[PDB]
């Protein structure tokens, strides 16, 4: 019994329409929605006992719930306002006592899209100096400028992504900490053995997935529009 | 010879705030509890009404009732969201639990529901279930019930063990006031009736007689209750002749 | 609240024991679930307690649940790096769906992974595309090495990151530095921190 | 829904100046909200005793209603129900 979320992250812009999409091919009748905050369990927003159904939960206020199918549930913010900035979980169960959870939903409601960039991203090559003394090679991923904090960084080894030997910042870095709208940088490793990075078969590649602006969001400035995009680095393994 | 126990539950739900639960108590002909919304405990109309449970037990009961109250209010609001808009405001639910006692250990349980004043719903074995005539759309609200195997399994436990078990204590308590004979008084009047008041238990006969010979035309109205626990009736239509256990052969003949 | 958990967070080495405590008030307490959370991830269920008194056990996670003390305790036995998570207590008031779940706030668990065969050394790494770009990488290093922030604002140092080779069964802790100014070197790099007497420099 | 039945006896067998016990019973009503008076020449008699409502083995609710009262050739005793089945209020006269 699954349950899927769209979008994963999503950045919107105070007294913008925000609407949080909920899946579920399970026949299930019922739906809940809940919001986690730091400090604090999930909360029940609004919940639905079928199609056409919408019933408020414990915390409603600043949103609207609809129930189109038994598939889709969605939570709707008419106004969106910064205290709305939360993780937002969707569950689904039959008569049963148990709700199948979602995902999840990071949703950050800013002033202004103003300061929104996607990152630069670089794959830095494995030392020799490593390879003799260690026989491991660990490639290097920086994603840097980006905001906000909405990124995916994955590695990408010909074509099949991986995770063994894989190390992400569990956060972000301050590029200008004094600055108050500042832009981050993330690292990332992947350590392989010398002679898989001795292949020069073998294509590394570092891909971060970035949440911006969508079609539907303005954008009036000089700078490229600051869409969702991948932006990504490559490397080919050498003997040398 | 065979009494009948009953705990009568009437829950009324106006609309999604407002709601009220009262429920009463019987012992054949006679209250034994009292439990009104307002009362956070169940009250004793009788010395004996808590029969042979421990204080203890009793307690540990009456808990189980508290929690139920408050549970089945929220459910039967949730099922009302849940069916929405087939079924709405104001919604009137009956309940009647208990159980018969006959001559040994035998005994009969029972849990009849009533929505809007018709049957549709009994807890039969290990599980609720519709009855014939109810409507289809309660399926979803029987499955769901169904589902609380933790209701179901402490329904099955106070209708086949908690219920036989307390009622043969009450029976054993209650005895003297059960077996109480009270005799009837009658007085005539017609207006262009034979009226029998006071008398306990409720089996009488009253009747009509043009000396030896009854008469078919005689109408014996319904048992009315005294406010003391005893019985009023009337006879319409020359005597009226009335036979009660508490008279022991001497019959009342009224001319 | 309705659900409290304790401690709110802990710290504790790989192969170490576990214990989370959960107290709650809810009335009635239909059945209690264990949920575990990775940071940025969703819930996954590790458990459900359902009778007075009731134990399960699912591998190195085992529980138990009282009823009547309104209690619930969570053992991880022999914690691994990746029980890191934030465990969750969920009480039920209903056995369908017509109950409300109410939820704990959690506990933060950090497992400290054990470093079998340090070799602290700070390498060069050059970018494949630019040449006139790199990063310095402080590997191989001990639990016992603290990575600490640049004095300098223009140089970048990031935290320590374990990576599991799980093929080799070989685990490797890692910080990256950076700058774009030319008065920046890997043999200065981590000068700031508190590196081994060992340090390997090329 | 469903109308009130509205049955008012005397506890005693009457007779004008002793003090007896006039019932008023309610039955066959849903929904269960009921407001009942017994009244004395028209007006409201204070010190009215309720039984607990309560229902039949047909669904059907009933209540009793009591109060004392020392009959007279020149007085006048009813039962007033105020009932959602009903436009205007039943008023049934006691009877002997
Ligand atoms: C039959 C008479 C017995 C003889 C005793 C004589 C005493 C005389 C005093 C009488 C005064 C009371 C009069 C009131 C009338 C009562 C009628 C009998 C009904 C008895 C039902 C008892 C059910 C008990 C379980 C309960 O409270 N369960 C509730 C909570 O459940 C939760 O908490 C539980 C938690 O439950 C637990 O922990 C129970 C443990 C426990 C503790 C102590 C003892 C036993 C068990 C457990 O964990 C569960 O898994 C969990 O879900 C649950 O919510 C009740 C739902 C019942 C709904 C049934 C109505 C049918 C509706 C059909 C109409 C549909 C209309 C549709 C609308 C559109
Ligand atoms: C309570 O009594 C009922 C009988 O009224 C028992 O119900 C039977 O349960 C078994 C399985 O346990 C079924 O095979 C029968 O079909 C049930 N009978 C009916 C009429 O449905 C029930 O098991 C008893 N429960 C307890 C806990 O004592
Ligand atoms: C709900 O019902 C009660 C009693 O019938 C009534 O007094 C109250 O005004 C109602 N509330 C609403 C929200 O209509
Ligand atoms: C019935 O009782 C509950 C709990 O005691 C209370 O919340 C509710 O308001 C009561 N209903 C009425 C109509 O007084």
């Amino acid at each position: 019994a699954a349950v899927t979320q769209s979008p994963r992250n999503k950045v919107a812009v105070t007294g913008g329409k925000v609407t949080l999409s909920c899946n579920q091919t399970n026949n299930h009748n019922n739906m809940y929605w809940y919001r986690q905050d730091t400090g604090h369990g999930l909360r029940l927003i609004h919940y639905s006992y079928g199609a056409g159904s919408t019933e408020k939960g414990d915390i409603p206020d600043g949103y609207k719930a609809s129930r189109p199918s038994q598939e889709n549930f969605s939570l709707i913010l008419e106004l969106a306002t910064p205290s709305q900035t939360s993780v937002y979980f969707c569950a689904s169960g039959d008569e049963g006592y148990t709700q199948y959870f979602g995902p999840g939903t990071r949703l950050l409601v800013l002033e202004d899209l103003k300061n929104v960039f996607p990152p630069e991203v670089a794959v830095f090559e494995p030392s020799e100096a490593e390879i003799s003394h260690t026989q491991k090679a660990t490639l290097v991923c920086l994603a840097t400028g980006f905001y906000p904090d909405h990124v995916e960084l994955s590695w990408w080894v010909n074509g099949k992504e991986v995770h063994s030997g894989v190390c992400t910042d569990p956060q972000p870095l301050k590029e200008q900490p004094a600055l108050n709208d500042s832009r981050y940088a993330l690292s990332s490793r992947l350590r392989v053995s010398a002679t898989f990075w001795q292949n020069p078969r073998n294509h590394f590649r570092c891909q971060v997935q970035f949440y911006g602006l969508s079609e539907n969001d303005e954008w009036t400035q000089d700078r490229a529009k600051p869409v969702t995009q991948i932006v990504s680095a490559e490397a080919w393994g050498r003997a040398d | 010879k065979n009494y009948t126990f009953r705990c009568l539950q009437m829950s009324s739900f106006a609309n999604r705030s407002w709601s009220r639960t009262d429920s009463v108590v019987w012992l054949g002909d006679l209250q034994t509890h009292r439990w009104s919304n307002d009362s956070a405990t169940i009250s004793f109309t009788k010395p004996w009404s808590q029969g042979k449970l421990s204080n203890q037990q009793w307690e540990k009961l009456q808990h189980m009732f508290q929690v139920y109250r408050v549970s089945f209010t929220r459910d039967i609001q949730e099922l009302v969201k849940m069916m929405s808009p087939k079924e709405d405001y104001p919604i009137e639910i009956q309940l009647s639990a208990g159980c018969e006692m006959y001559p040994g250990n035998a005994s009969e349980s029972f849990l009849h529901v009533a929505f809007q004043g018709k049957y549709v719903v009994r807890f039969w074995g290990t599980s609720w279930q519709t009855v014939p005539g109810a409507p289809s759309w309660l399926d979803l609200p029987i499955k769901v019930l169904n589902a609380d195997q933790g209701t179901s399994a402490t329904v099955q436990m106070l209708l086949n063990d908690t219920c036989p078990l307390f009622v043969r204590g009450l029976l054993e308590a209650g005895k003297s006031d059960l077996e109480k004979q009270e005799k009837p008084v009658a007085w005539l009047s017609s207006v262009p009736v034979c009226h029998v008041s006071g008398f306990y238990p409720k089996p009488v006969w009253v009747m009509w007689m043009r000396g030896d010979q009854e008469q078919q035309g005689t109408h014996r109205g319904d048992f009315l209750p005294n406010a003391d626990e005893t019985w009023y009736l009337q006879a319409t239509l020359l005597a009226c002749r009335v036979k009660h256990s508490s008279l022991g052969g001497q019959d009342i003949i009224l001319y | 609240t309705q659900v409290e958990q304790s401690p709110q967070s802990l710290v504790v080495r790989q192969g170490e024991n576990s214990v989370l405590q959960c107290n709650y008030s809810v009335t009635p307490d239909n059945h209690l679930r264990w949920f575990k959370q990775d940071t940025g991830k969703g819930l996954v269920s590790l458990t459900v307690l359902v009778d007075q008194k009731d134990k399960t056990s699912n591998g190195r996670y085992s529980a138990t649940l009282d009823k009547d003390a309104k209690h619930s305790t969570l053992h991880i036995t022999a914690t691994l790096l990746d029980d890191t998570a934030t465990y969750i207590c969920v009480v039920g008031d209903r056995g369908s769906a017509l109950g409300r779940l109410h939820f704990g706030a959690g506990t933060q668990l950090i497992v400290i992974p054990d470093i079998q065969n340090p070799d602290p050394a700070v390498y060069q790494l050059r970018d494949s595309k630019s040449s006139d770009k790199s990063v310095c990488l402080f590997t191989d290093f001990d639990s016992q090495t603290n990575v600490s922030q640049s004095k300098d604002s223009d140089v970048y140092i990031t935290d320590k990151c374990v990576l599991d080779m799980r093929s080799m069964d070989f685990k490797s802790n890692s910080a990256v530095a950076w700058s774009n100014k030319s008065d920046f070197a890997c043999a200065n790099a981590f000068n700031n921190s508190i590196i081994p007497e060992d340090t390997f420099f090329p | 829904q469903k109308t009130p039945q509205i049955q008012v006896y005397s506890r005693h067998p009457p007779e004008n100046g002793k003090p007896n016990i006039l019932n008023c019973y309610v039955t066959q009503f849903h929904p269960p909200h009921i407001e009942i008076q017994m009244l004395k020449n028209g007006k409201k008699i204070p010190k009215v005793e309720m039984s607990d409502m309560s229902f039949s083995k047909d669904w059907s609710f009933y209540i009793l209603a009591h109060t004392e009262f020392t009959p007279t050739e020149t007085d006048t005793y009813a039962c007033r129900v105020k009932h959602a089945s009903m436009a205007e209020p039943k008023t049934v006269y006691w009877d002997r």
